[PDB]
């Protein structure tokens, strides 16, 4: 069993959507961003 | 023990020590006739790895084969066919030397069962194999849990079905994505993949 | 790792209660182990060095390590092997021929 | 004799050798209390910063006395005279410019630096001249002064790309003597820049002032 067939509804507001779209791309640019820290420690 | 020193020392095949050796004893066996019977491994370790045990029913046997690609036979290069047909000369041979070196001493020693065999030295005409041999008639090998397995029928000849380590491995026989072809048998894999099978009640 | 506990993103997928596995032996195949050590050791100083490894070290001496690697390389299987393998040649220059 | 206890081969770990521990104690012939020195082969380049400089305080100190002048402007003088052996104003800079040099180094505030630069070519050549890079100006005075006499030693790279500084004495005991390499490698391992290459720690040596060495790993 993992739930039960009726519960509270608790809305903090976050689009579930938008959190997987925002997690899709944190993933994306996770190595470039990780490039530009590399190349702005490097500064000197 | 001695064995592990045996062992890392063979890995130095390039070392003056072991050139020296390589030279002296790939002289001898040329001398040698191509089949001979060997009196001791002259490579205890290895044998020993590889099933040999120093009791009474076990055989080492030494031989010579031609090294080199298989000429396909064929008069004069002549192929009678399509030109993909037509090589004669750059062809290969699905079985490596040491099984070819397996066959022979096998057939020479029928009553014999071959167990294993390892490399010993190479020239530009022959590769050398020592072959490690099993009498499955000698009682110290009947008796022997160990090795009683070997004087069981399905045994006769293994090397010539490819069923000693060498077979196993052109035979293609591996867990693997890098095996679906040759595998559970490559010739029986075809055979199924290629079985039309039609039930009562048609699917 | 720990999982975001949704189906995209950096650590997708499901929140379990973990565990972490006794450790497997097989794992430590490769391990040194004081016995080789030793019997490597022996063997290398008993047999020297062979035909490529000599070429292998006046390469270095006298045209860095990197000259070292593309050749090595080439001698060998791989680059990487080839890293190994003057690495160990270094050793035996620094270990030996100096201090 | 010396030689016969070390082995070159041999590159021992930090406790075994003494390199600040204990074997080196056995080493150290000489009558007087010896410093023992770290030493290190840094593959670092002609580039400024890539060389490595920076302070490390060590733990348990040099245990040589450090006389210091220091010259301050206003409740920084006053400030100066609660760590500090010669309280000195902008004024005695031209004292300093005469001929007196009773001082083993010389610590300055960012105040002070205008009429410091006066002082640098008599300073610059035995490298006492305060600079940042060698931690001797900052508005911190007191905690700065407390520090280099506690014994915060001094880290500079050469041309030859050698670093070296002096660890504590042979004579302080083993437990001690580790505590402060520990330290000291620890602060080299991180100055160490990005743009260096492989192995920033080349080689690791530490020596007495007579003896033989022995390295670590």
């Amino acid at each position: 069993a993992t739930d039960v067939e009726a519960r509270a509804v608790q809305d903090n507001g976050e689009s579930a959507f938008r959190t997987l779209r925002l997690a899709r791309s944190e993933k994306k640019f996770r190595g470039i961003r990780e490039k530009r820290a590399r190349e702005k420690a490097e500064a000197e | 023990g001695a064995y592990k020193y045996l062992e890392e020392l063979q890995r130095k095949k390039q070392s003056d020590v072991l050139r020296f050796l390589q030279r002296v004893r790939v002289w001898e066996y040329r001398q040698k006739n191509v089949i001979h019977r060997a009196a001791r491994p002259t490579r205890p370790d290895k044998a020993r790895r590889l099933g040999y045990k120093a009791k009474q029913g076990f055989v080492i046997y030494r031989v010579r084969v031609r090294r080199g690609n298989r000429k396909r036979p064929v008069p004069k290069g002549a192929t009678y066919g399509k030109p993909t047909n037509q090589g004669v000369n750059e062809l290969k041979y699905q079985r490596s030397l040491r099984a070819t070196a397996e066959e022979r001493v096998g057939r020479r020693a029928a009553n014999l069962r071959v167990l294993n065999s390892y490399w010993v030295n190479q020239d530009s005409t022959y590769k050398y194999f020592e072959v490690i041999l099993v009498d499955p008639q000698h009682k110290a090998i009947r008796r022997d849990a160990r090795y009683n397995w070997i004087c069981d029928p399905v045994h006769k000849h293994r090397e010539a079905r490819g069923l000693t380590a060498t077979g196993k491995k052109s035979r293609g026989i591996n867990k693997g994505h890098k095996f679906n072809n040759t595998k559970a048998g490559r010739r029986k894999t075809w055979k199924r993949q290629n079985t039309l099978s039609l039930w009562r009640y048609r699917k | 790792t720990v999982k975001t506990g949704i189906a995209i993103g950096l650590n997708k997928g499901k929140k379990v209660t973990s565990m972490t596995p006794a450790p497997k032996i097989s794992y430590k195949k490769g391990a040194a182990s004081n016995r080789t050590k030793f019997v490597r050791s022996l063997v290398r100083e008993i047999a020297g060095l062979s035909p490529y490894e000599r070429r292998l070290i006046d390469l270095i001496r006298n045209s860095g390590e990197k000259r070292a690697r593309k050749v090595a390389k080439k001698r060998l299987g791989s680059f990487t092997r080839a890293k190994a393998k003057v690495e160990e040649m270094n050793n035996i220059i620094a270990a030996s021929r100096r201090h | 004799m010396s030689k016969i206890t070390s082995s070159q081969v041999r590159e021992h770990v930090k406790e075994l050798l003494k390199y600040s521990n204990e074997t080196k104690k056995r080493n150290f012939l000489e009558t007087v209390e010896l410093q023992v020195g770290l030493k290190n082969y840094d593959p670092q380049r002609d580039k400024r910063f890539s060389g490595s400089l920076k302070l490390p305080n060590c733990p348990r100190p040099n245990m040589s006395i450090c006389i210091f002048g220091d010259a301050f402007d206003v409740d920084r003088a006053k400030s100066c005279g609660v760590d500090a052996m010669s309280v000195d104003d902008l004024k005695k800079l031209n004292k300093n410019k005469k001929l007196i040099k009773k001082l083993s180094k010389k610590y300055n505030a960012f105040i002070a630096s205008e009429v410091l630069i006066k002082q640098v070519p008599r300073l610059l050549g035995p490298q006492l001249s305060k600079a940042g890079k060698f931690p001797t100006p900052v508005s911190h005075n007191d905690d700065l002064y407390g520090k280099v006499t506690d014994v915060r030693s001094t880290i500079k790279f050469q041309l030859k790309k050698v670093l070296c500084l002096a660890v504590a004495v042979g004579n302080v005991e083993m437990e001690e003597d580790v505590l402060v390499n520990q330290i000291l490698m620890s602060v080299n391992f991180f100055v160490s820049l990005l743009k260096k290459n492989w192995q920033n720690v080349g080689s690791l040596v530490v020596k007495s002032s007579m003896g033989p060495a022995f390295r670590l790993y």
